[PDB]
RNA sequence: GGCAUGCUUGAGGUUCUAACUCUGGUCCGUAAUCCGGAUCGAGGACAGUGUAUGGUGGGCAGUUUGACUGGGGCGGUCUCCUCCUAAAGAGUAACGGAGGAGUACGAAGGUGCGCUCAGACCGGUCGGAAAUCGGUCGCAGAGUAUAAAGGCAAAAGCGCGCUUGACUGCGAGACAGACACGUCGAGCAGGUACGAAAGUAGGUCUUAGUGAUCCGGUGGUUCUGUAUGGAAGGGCCAUCG
RNA sequence: AUCGCUGUGAAGAUGCAGUGUAUCCGCGGCUAGACGGAAAGACCCCGUGAACCUUUACUGUAGCUUUGCACUGGACUUUG
RNA sequence: AUUAAAAACACAGCACUCUGCAAACACGAAAGUGGACGUAUAGGGUGUGACGCCUGCCCGGUGCCGGAAGGUUAAUUGAUGGGGUUAGCGCAAGCGAAGCUCUUGAUCGAAGCCCCGGUAAACGGCGGCCGUAACUAUAACGGUCCUAAGGUAGCGAAAUU
RNA sequence: AACCCACUCCCGUUGAAAAGGUAGGGGAUGACUUGUGGAUCGGAGUGAAAGGCUAAUCAAGCUCGGAGAUAGCUGGUUCUC
RNA sequence: AAUGGGUCAGCGACUUAUAUUCAGUGGCAAGCUUAACCGUAUAGGGUAGGCGUAGCGAAAGCGAGUCUUAAUAGGGCGUU
């Protein structure tokens, strides 16, 4: 940062912002992993049993970024508009 | 020249600002501008800073 | 009684001569008052600045009375 | 970690994927002496010069 | 107005003894000018100590006390604007030569509208070089809020109406540029003054009139809001110190 | 394998250039040079070095002092 | 000690000031000790430095001593106001008693300082402005001003010119 | 005179000696000189006061720790193409 | 005639740990890799975690999309 002793960048700039504490806990998977868990159940523990969610993750958003392949069943889980549709395309369908 | 602010007259401020001479003109103005907010002109008075 | 204090040399003149191609944002002479004048289709920015406003070659013809220096900039 | 960020770079710079992004100076506390045309263009997010890269993340632990 | 006074909380005074104090006498522990204990005397709710607080405090302490510089000191200087140096693109140094700025302006801006200098020449009963200005040769030499340069009449000075574009969101593309900064710039709308209209207007003939961040202050806000509902605090946007 | 001179040269040469002298080696003396030896210049400048002194520099602080509350009581009065 | 033996320091004498005794003061986180087994003819500190003749003027600044009692002023006290939560009444909007809480901070507060006087053997001060007279530089004057006041006796080209 | 000092000259300066010697010099019944034992110590003693002295060291002793302080400074950094 | 070296022989100065970035070289690959620890122990287990597959925004959030403004109207960032 030193810079012969004029104001640096990491102190001539403003500071901005905060960091969310609810994003903390909050994760996102997509369509293209959806098929990895077992069961045809996409729960909140089942997305943990599959290494694709961290433990002390507890609100997942699932979005659109590839195939489901798999009809599967989103218990509990926020989906996307477009995610959503590929879901039920194949079979998918959604409650809690 | 001290500095002045043009307030609206209701519970909006939106709050154009410039300065004046109050050292000549002890009164206020009553000159009226753009708002984009409430979106009506409106009787823009006195800066009263505090 | 004291000598300094030269100020800091505004980087003024022609930019973009006289036979080059522009796009319709360019400015086209920085100038300390309108030395050249305004074409057909150049701007005269707030600071007598000319800008092109349309795409083409910059010309620099002499024209009129007064002995206007003009600048405009041709469509070719 | 052993290796220590500069907690005040990161108030400054947020990482994006397009880069790192910075707010802008000269917009405090003397706003009226200015035009609304330097308030305004002034007044989003913008992104570190390639000059600037290097020495922000050194502070920044990312070199 | 207040009456006597019980029930009582605040600042005095001198007094009382029982706290405390005694580097006073006398006993005892004891074969001791320490120390306790007993008692006599004196002071006495003071002094003194703890804690909180104002004042004083080089007694002591940790420090600071800039750079440039024809060595250093003294003086001057330090940021910004204009000309010269600067070599007919930019740029370009010196404790080189010259001057300026730290603002003004609610009209001195936009626009609508109205409108163009200064000079010599001459007419004396109060001004007689010169005014009031009336009209003859005029040949930018005037004026521009402010230094100098550069610019102007399609005025880029005044009068007067409207009374606001000294707009909000922006912004293709450039110029400058180590970075942070900085400079120039339309169309749709919010919506506009004006003009009856093509259209001009995102301040002023242009370039000085300025100051980062961090902390605070203020008004919004849809954002956050540590179990939850709120608030507090934070963020964002606007603006002040 | 250690001359003078006059030039040159990081600017005062035994060593370069040109040129004069000059067999080889001690001893006794004398100190002109070897910018002779001795001490990483003491003056001077430098360092965002140190130390110690000063004060009306800054920030403190021991000590002294003021009051609040404790240790700390009653009893009348001047007094609200 | 190891380049300075002196005009430096000490001194007798002198003055000023503190100190009533568990003394001022000093060494001690403190007990204690020194002062002192002393007691104002005493003890501490400061300055001058036998003796002789003497020791002028200035109390503004700063210190110290005393003084009314006014203004400003600290912790402490917590008047009043403004908020945050919510019982409840009203169909709801709403306000919202009570709480609890967060800020606000009237009154009550001493010394000090501001203020008044004294104090120079307290720290200190004992003019510059010009033409005067003259000359290197002056209070003898008329002075113009200025200040708290503008140098008395002495001495003087000096350990100072 | 002893004794204690240390004014002057010269020598000595790699000394006989990390302060002497030789020739002269000051005090020498006193505020004297001295033996022995003791007391006071590092922002601290002690000082007839020079920043003197506190073990040949003193504008803050010596020693060991913090400690390989720090040094934008100095010097040095080793085989070949 | 600036510094250092009388000489010889020995010794004497870019290391190590932990984080990280880039290059080369490999293993696996839309996945890859484990840390403590377990272990008849360089094996094997252990995938907690770390990074990757999606970004944009201060953030709620929305997601191949926000912000802004009364404005899905106009640009920045990302995107097989």
């Amino acid at each position: 940062g030193f810079e012969g002793g004029q104001q640096p960048l990491h102190r001539r700039l403003p500071k901005f912002g905060f960091v969310s504490l609810k994003a903390m806990d909050r994760a996102e998977v997509r369509t293209s992993e959806l098929a990895k868990v077992e069961g045809d159940v996409v729960s909140l523990q089942t997305l943990k049993d599959a290494n694709l969610i961290n433990q002390h993750v507890q609100r997942v958003k699932v979005m659109l970024s590839g195939e489901v392949g798999r009809a599967v069943t989103l218990k509990g889980i926020a989906a996307t508009k477009g995610a959503r549709a590929a879901i039920e395309a194949a079979g998918g369908k959604f409650e809690d | 020249r001290e500095l002045i602010r043009l307030v609206s007259s209701a519970g909006t401020g939106h709050f154009y600002t410039t300065d004046k001479n109050k050292r000549t003109k002890p009164e206020k103005i009553e000159i009226k501008k753009y708002d984009p907010v409430v979106r009506q002109h409106v009787i823009y008075k006195e800066a009263k800073i505090k | 009684t004291r000598n300094g204090r030269d100020s800091e040399s505004k980087r003024l003149g022609v930019k973009l001569f006289g036979g080059q191609a522009v796009k319709a944002g360019n400015i086209l002479v920085r100038l300390r008052g309108t030395k050249f004048h305004a074409g057909y289709g150049v701007g005269l920015g707030k600071d007598h600045t000319l800008f092109a406003k349309v795409d083409g070659v910059v010309k620099f013809e002499t024209k009129g009375a007064f002995g206007r220096k003009y600048v405009s900039i041709v469509a070719a | 970690p052993k290796m220590k960020t500069k907690s005040g770079a990161a108030k400054r710079f947020k990482k994006t994927a397009g880069g790192l992004k910075h707010k802008h100076a000269f917009k405090s506390h003397i706003l009226t002496k200015m035009t609304t045309k330097r308030k305004r263009q002034l007044r989003g997010t913008s992104m570190l010069n390639k000059s600037d890269v290097a020495r922000v993340e050194r502070s920044l632990r990312l070199r």
